[PDB]
RNA sequence: CGGCACCUUACGAGAAAUCAAAGUCUUUGGGUUCUGGGGGGAGUAUGGUCGCAAGGCUGAAACUUAAAGGAAUUGACGGAAGGGCACCACCAGGAGUGGAGCCUGCGGCUUAAUUUGACUCAACACGGGGAAACUCACCAGGUCCAGACACAAUAAGGAUUGACAGAUUGAGAGCUCUUUCUUGAUUUUGUGGGUGGUGGUGCAUGGCCGUUCUUAGUUGGUGGAGUGAUUUGUCUGCUUAAUUGCGAUAACGAACGAGACCUUAACCUACUAAAUAGUGCUGCUAGCAUUUGCUGGUAUAGUCACUUCUUAGAGGGACUAUCGAUUUCAAGUCGAUGGAAGUUUGAGGCAAUAACAGGUCUGUGAUGCCCUUAGACGUUCUGGGCCGCACGCGCGCUACACUGACGGAGCCAGCGAGUAUAAGCCUUGGCCGAGAGGUCUGGGAAAUCUUGUGAAACUCCGUCGUGCUGGGGAUAGAGCAUUGUAAUUGUUGCUCUUCAACGAGGAAUUCCUAGUAAGCGCAAGUCAUCAGCUUGCGUUGAUUACGUCCCUGCCCUUUGUACACACCG
């Protein structure tokens, strides 16, 4: 989160502006790259073709 | 609101301030140049020439500096 | 066949609640009687009529008024029901507070001024608000423009800037005066226009903070429901700190909050390194004993070794692990075994949506508007006030004694902070004085020195011996110092003397569940001086629960409402 707050000096008074941006953690370099509760279990490469007693050499 | 700060009263008169004495050619009342012819030039080295004095109640004083004696 | 009814749906109806009639009614017409035409005045007056009477029937107008009313929605509230939760609630206790003296804040009275904000929690040791000057905004008095800029007047025959002697002043402010010595266009006078303001407005605002609310709550897309406001999702049941999960389901998939997260406390003889940490060995030593031992000292060269202790980075470690039982066998829950750790491991930072006319214009060169701006509400100088004291209240400190006061002796932590041409920082050692304190050196910009901060409670051995007494240390005099330009209204420190209330505190009321309460100091902020204050830290270390909705409240559902400024209605 990055916040910038400014005082806009209008004719009738002062207006205040706040701008928050939640940047995506992927573009974060020098820090965490995901939310704490973000979990990244991946897929599987278990499937394959087999045969009982092979020994190739 | 701080009891609405009021007018304030005066026990002294408004002091008219100081005015500069507009003289008429003081050079023409120092120097005395008649046919074919001035107090003291401030003995201090701060000026050399160009300083005059006004004598009153035993006072010889300098203005562009301040020496005085007797 | 006739009845009294009932159940489902919504054909169709309706403003909806609901209705098999309240349907077949803008696609308006089966027959017929009665009634209503905004709310009141008013079913009143009057006349008639019936009645024994009480009264009944018939039945106006003047005048008054912008709504009254119906059904439903969301919220709020209930001395309505059900289900949960909390030491800012109770239970059971502890320490108390409220009673005393004093410190300190608020009010009131006083005053020249006793500046001002805040008033239930969410004002009252709060404004980091411990004010001698400054601070400072208040009071009495004196100066300066530091009024940029454009014009206009003026002016080098001087616009004006200053400063000697006396007067003057609180004053060695040429502030103002007899006095003209100096300056030369930088400036005085006027308009317009600025500038500053702890002046007003926090009910015109920004930002910040506090609170609702430390609870579990909040929201849209698409779908379903409803004419609509709205609703479902967001829930019967169980479970949890928790809208958090198991699940249930006109929803489905999501989002914020919660949880995760981050900081810190606890464990690691398992990696990595310590001349700013330590332990050893080995030199050179000392007291005892002489067995080579027991106690220590020194060597940042001994060109010694290492990392239990300490430090800090890289990690590991709890996941309720194993086991025994109950639970929709599901999420969980209770016990054991293992363990440093089994309440979310303990403690915190962070923290949704909607709000409050909560506080702050006195933090701000953050601000709109109003005011003021030269005899100034700008600023500065001297002095005083914020401390004034019949009185009421809050946060506190010290006490009322023997579980105690003293007097010697034992001398055990942890969090931190520190400067050099100062206007001086932490200050060690040496030397003086009873002490406060003074002086000469030294170390430290700091794991290096202050510092092992040898803190205080606490332990021992003695004096006191039940009493306002060696309890308690107000008030007051004398004296010695320290900081500061200035201690009078005692700044504070030390010595002698004075020895006041108070013998455990009424009705009331606050805080708290384990290394917690209570006790006890210590450091840091304020700071020239001053801590009975806060923010932290450690030392000693408990009784009592480990439950409940009686009180004060909070959350969810149902229900009623003539409330919505929301029952302080």
């Amino acid at each position: 989160i990055d916040i910038a707050i400014r005082h806009v000096l209008m004719r009738q008074g002062v207006l205040g502006i706040k701008v928050k941006i939640m940047k995506d953690p992927a573009a974060n370099r020098f820090g965490p790259r995901a939310l704490p509760d973000a979990v990244k279990i991946a897929e599987a490469k278990d499937e394959d073709e087999v045969i009982p007693a092979p020994t190739v050499k | 609101g701080g009891k609405k700060r009021k007018k304030k009263v005066y026990t002294t008169p408004k002091k008219i301030k100081h005015k500069h004495r507009k003289h008429k050619l003081a050079v023409l009342t120092y120097y005395k140049v008649d046919n074919e012819g001035l107090r003291r030039e401030c003995p201090a080295p701060t000026c050399g020439a160009g300083i005059f004095m006004a004598n009153m109640k035993d006072r010889q004083y300098c203005g562009k500096c301040h020496l005085t004696l007797k």
